[PDB]
């Protein structure tokens, strides 16, 4: 019950009582990004380098916390990591503490949701990696270009 | 292709990658002589500190 002139009530008069530091402001964040309870979170623990795999699963059509445009456009750009059961699958490796792996997967998830939710994204194409792809595409286009009615 | 494997063959679709053999390092020596500091990091197991008994 001792006090000094430097104590925490005198430095900060506004918030004093013990209960004030421990209150929970659930209303300030009401959007609850990524409602973790509805995700399947798997841990593959390997040891040799130590690498703890973080796995992240949810059903895209069945997930309500994402709006329909978000649902459908996250199913397009990302179709490579989608599973036949309708699952979107996220993978994390680098840390050997599974905490950071979870954080990485949740972050990739927030980035896919962000990039999809922003309509103004022009998906900028680099000509450096895709130049050979554009050339080979045009060149197979010149062969496809033969016009005769078939079948 | 994804339409094939699932609908026809009732099978998960395989995905392959390209692996290039890990760069060869000479045996590490107890007193590496005349080497840069970063020499130590070539034999690095994984990147994370480990406080052994601490």
């Amino acid at each position: 019950e001792f006090q000094s002139i430097y104590s925490l009530d005198k430095l900060y008069p506004e918030s004093r009582g013990s209960d004030t530091a421990w209150r929970l402001p659930d209303d300030a964040k009401q959007a609850n990004d990524i409602p973790v309870d509805r995700l399947t979170i798997s841990y593959c623990r390997s040891s040799g380098k130590v690498n703890s795999k973080a796995e992240v699963r949810f059903h895209l059509a069945s997930a309500d916390w994402i709006a329909e445009p978000v649902r459908l456009k996250l199913a397009v750009k990302h179709k490579n990591r989608i599973n036949r059961s309708g699952e979107l699958i996220l993978t994390s490796e680098c840390s050997r503490y599974q905490f950071r792996n979870l954080a990485d997967c949740l972050q990739k998830l927030r980035d896919m949701i962000a990039e999809a939710s922003q309509p103004x994204x022009x998906x900028x194409x680099x000509x450096x990696x895709l130049r050979r792809s554009r050339i080979e595409n045009m060149n197979r286009e010149r062969l496809r270009k033969k016009r005769i009615s078939s079948a | 292709v994804t339409r094939v494997f699932h609908q026809l063959l009732d099978m998960r679709e395989p995905v392959f990658e390209f692996v290039r053999p890990p760069p060869y390092h000479p045996k590490q020596k107890r007193f590496p002589h005349r080497q840069p500091l970063r020499y130590l990091d070539r034999y690095r197991d994984s990147h994370e500190p480990t406080y052994g008994i601490y």
